[PDB]
């Protein structure tokens, strides 16, 4: 039931700063006041982000995915190489209910949207292998950090309660892990899923690089502060 | 002493012979609460089985199944394996698990296995000579078999070639032994390749139904995720044991802790890379792990010449866990450890044999 | 086919290097104790060739 809209959805690809966003726990080890040294998968300080206002973009080693929502617009991801029945695809809906991910050989239409009165923006659904059920992911910024190692899809989440209008606040927040998954998969694209009634939304993509972080835990194990170890001479 | 200083005499002083530490009591093991069993009562109870030719395919992933109730079940006729020995797949694992579901004949039941032949080995179902699984077969004469006829049940008998490993065929093409070409229409070298089952209820043990079941186990590089429940146990705190805390495997004393992990976390370490703190996977509370002690022990002695009698000092070691010497004489408690052999006087001379924290020993008795 | 040769099929454990075993008796594969008799799990050790 999908079809191609007739107006171009020309959103605008603007770029802003980084600042200091995109910090999340490497792994599942409790440390109470002191500073440790890791290397990994990063989104650099002070980085150059990009600001829309649905394009196919590349996913290269991980995804950080920024929304200040308003009113819970956003609705889903869809992961895959060749977006056909081919290759194996990925899908994931938050609708109100529940979460539902989905790992099938899928056909997607040239221009998905959730439409409103399930999912229709497949015409077939083949071969499937993985499916998952679970709660419900989502003036308010979510954070997503998407990674995909040796066949294991990490996914990092955060909700912060904003007040400012436009771009990302200065601040620190550390992310929490969320989700792991088993499936090999070679994603190298993805896309973004608006429920789109018959009747304009903006969103920050960024990209991550290995390099070395130095993270403060306090007495509770919570990280409080971060330096990254290559911005300028001080920080080295 | 004399054997460490390799000698027969020993000069007066203090020497270092050897260490002490405590051994471990029991061995302790958990895991989580395990769920998410496969599903297998679906399979070996389902109502009915398809036709040899076309054989149920079943997917396993993502699940914990337990194979010892299926391998201890006493209604099975025939239960082989070939790849592993059916009593230790329990514990080993692969990436996925296919089930061929199927009824064959009583006769053709040896049929299904690697380096065979057969009407059912090469145009129903053949076994690669590689094949790693196991395979279950049992009668089903009071079930299958229909004093009517079980007629629905259809075998293939005709086929130009034999059959790949793990193929099936289904093709329904009139089949032509011989040079003459038919029009569909069965004819004197036309037939149908597919013929209908004839069992019945009084047929004899060879022709009746049999239903069976061949598990197949595949090892993509996609990580392992079905096989056996990992059997836990109880626990128990302040004793020096060694345990295996969901794959973190260690030796220590466990005690009560008053740390906060934060929701996500499962084990803690303090500095330098040393686990500190744990969290039990079923009861999900906090506990605390110290090393059970350990130290040097030594000996004092007034030298071999003078007399024959010493005393023993444990280093940094409490008053509580000494263990011959375990009762011995009169057991002194010092800031530098333990000693034993030695009794303590009010007075004060000068030092001799220097033991520390500001004391030290000397020969009248020591 | 020659049938002289049997080699062992089943085994308690592991045998230890220069080690001779050769008594013939029932295997217990599963938990019914076979008591001596032959029946379901339960095995003669030796297979031929
Ligand atoms: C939100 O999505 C969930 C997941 O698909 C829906 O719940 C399932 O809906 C299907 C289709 O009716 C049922 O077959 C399942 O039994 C449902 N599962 C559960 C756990 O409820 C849910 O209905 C959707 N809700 C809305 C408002 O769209
Ligand atoms: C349909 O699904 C099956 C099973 O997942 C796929 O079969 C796998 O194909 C890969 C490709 O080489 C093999 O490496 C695996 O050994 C196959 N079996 C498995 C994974 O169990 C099949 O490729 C899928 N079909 C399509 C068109 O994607
Ligand atoms: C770290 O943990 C401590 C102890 O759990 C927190 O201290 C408590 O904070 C709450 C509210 O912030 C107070 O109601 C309690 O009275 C505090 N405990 C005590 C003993 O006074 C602390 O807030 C946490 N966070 C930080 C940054 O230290
Ligand atoms: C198929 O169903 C039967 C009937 O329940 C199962 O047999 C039972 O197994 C349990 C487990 O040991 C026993 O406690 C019962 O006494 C059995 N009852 C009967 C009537 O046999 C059997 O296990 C099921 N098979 C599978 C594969 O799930
Ligand atoms: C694992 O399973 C055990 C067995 O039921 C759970 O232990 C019970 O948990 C309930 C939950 O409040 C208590 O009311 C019972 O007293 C517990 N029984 C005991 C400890 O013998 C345990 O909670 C489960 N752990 C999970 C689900 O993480
Ligand atoms: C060796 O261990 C014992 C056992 O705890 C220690 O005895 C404690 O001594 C303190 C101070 O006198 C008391 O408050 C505790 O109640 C004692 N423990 C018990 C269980 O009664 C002893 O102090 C330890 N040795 C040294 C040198 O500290
Ligand atoms: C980000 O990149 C754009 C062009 O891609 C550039 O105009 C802008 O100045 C950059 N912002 C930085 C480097 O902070
Ligand atoms: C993805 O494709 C590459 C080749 O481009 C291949 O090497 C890799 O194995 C594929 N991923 C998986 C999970 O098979
Ligand atoms: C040391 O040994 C000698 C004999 O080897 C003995 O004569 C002497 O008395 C000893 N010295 C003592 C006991 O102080
Ligand atoms: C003298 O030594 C005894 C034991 O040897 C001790 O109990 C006592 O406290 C010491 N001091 C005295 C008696 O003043």
């Amino acid at each position: 039931q999908c079809v191609n809209l007739r107006t171009r959805t020309q959103l605008p690809p603007a770029y802003t700063n980084s600042f200091t966003r995109g910090v999340y726990y490497p792994d599942k080890v409790f440390r109470s006041s002191v500073l440790h040294s890791t290397q990994d998968l990063f989104l650099p300080f002070f980085s150059n982000v990009t600001w829309f206002h649905n394009p196919v973009l590349p996913f290269n080693d991980g995804v950080y995915f920024a929304s200040t929502e308003k009113s819970n617009i956003i609705r889903g991801w869809i992961f895959g190489t060749t977006l056909d029945s081919k290759t194996q695809s990925l899908l994931i809906v938050n609708n109100a209910t529940n979460v539902v991910i989905k790992v099938c050989e899928f056909q997607f239409c040239n221009d998905p949207f959730l439409d409103v009165y399930e999912s229709g923006v497949y015409s077939s659904a083949n071969n499937c292998t993985f499916e998952y059920v679970s709660q419900p992911f989502l003036k308010n910024l979510r954070e997503f950090v998407f990674k995909n190692i040796d066949g294991y899809f990490k996914i990092y989440s955060k909700h912060t309660p904003i007040n400012l209008v436009r771009d990302l606040p200065q601040g620190f927040s550390a992310l929490e892990p969320l989700v792991d998954l088993p499936i090999g998969i070679n994603i190298t694209r993805f896309q973004t899923l608006l429920a789109l009634h018959r009747s304009a939304a903006a969103y920050y993509v960024g990209y991550l690089q290995p390099r070395t972080f130095l993270l403060k835990y306090n007495e509770n194990g919570t990280i409080t502060d971060a330096v990254d170890c290559a911005l300028d001479p001080l920080s080295e | 002493t004399k054997c460490t200083l390799k000698s027969f005499t020993v000069e007066k002083g203090i020497y270092q012979t050897s260490n002490f530490r405590v051994q471990p009591t029991e061995s302790i093991v958990r895991f989580p609460n395990i769920t998410n069993l496969c599903p297998f009562g679906e399979v070996f109870n389902a109502t009915r089985f398809a036709s040899v030719y076309a054989w149920n395919r079943k997917r396993i992933s993502n699940c914990v199944a337990d194979y010892s109730v299926l391998y201890n079940s006493a209604s099975f006729s025939t239960f082989k394996c070939y790849g592993v020995s059916p009593t230790k797949l329990n514990d080993l694992c692969f990436t996925n698990v296919y089930a061929d579901s199927f009824v064959i004949r009583g006769d053709e039941v040896r049929q299904i296995a690697p380096g065979q032949t057969g009407k059912i080995a090469d145009y129903n179902y053949k076994l690669p000579d590689d094949f790693t699984g196991c395979v279950i077969a049992w009668n089903s004469n009071n079930l299958d078999s229909k004093v009517g006829g079980n007629y629905n049940y259809r075998y293939r008998l005709f086929r130009k070639s034999n059959l790949k490993p793990f193929e099936r065929d289904i093709s329904t093409e009139i089949y032509q032994a011989g040079s003459k070409p038919c029009n569909g229409v069965e004819g004197f070298n036309c037939y149908f390749p597919l013929q209908s089952y004839g069992f019945q209820p009084t047929n004899g043990v060879g022709y009746q139904p049999y239903r069976v079941v061949v598990l197949s186990f595949e090892l993509l590089h996609a990580p392992a995720t079905v096989c056996g429940p990992k059997k836990s146990t109880n626990l128990v705190k302040n004793k020096c044991v060694n345990f295996n805390f969901n794959g973190l495997t260690g030796t220590g004393v466990l005690t009560e802790s008053n740390k906060k992990f934060l929701p996500f976390q499962q084990f803690g370490r303090d500095i330098a890379d040393t686990t500190d703190a744990v969290r039990d996977p079923q009861t999900l509370e906090i506990l605390d792990i110290t090393p059970c002690s350990f130290g040097g022990v030594s000996v004092i002695t007034p030298g071999t010449n003078t007399s024959n009698q010493v005393a023993v000092l444990y280093q940094g070691v409490n008053c509580t866990e000494v263990p011959v010497y375990s009762t011995g004489s009169n057991v002194f408690q010092t800031r530098a450890g333990c000693l034993i052999g030695a009794e303590h006087v009010n007075n004060s001379y000068e030092c001799d044999i220097p033991i520390g924290a500001g004391i030290c020993a000397s020969y009248q008795s020591i």
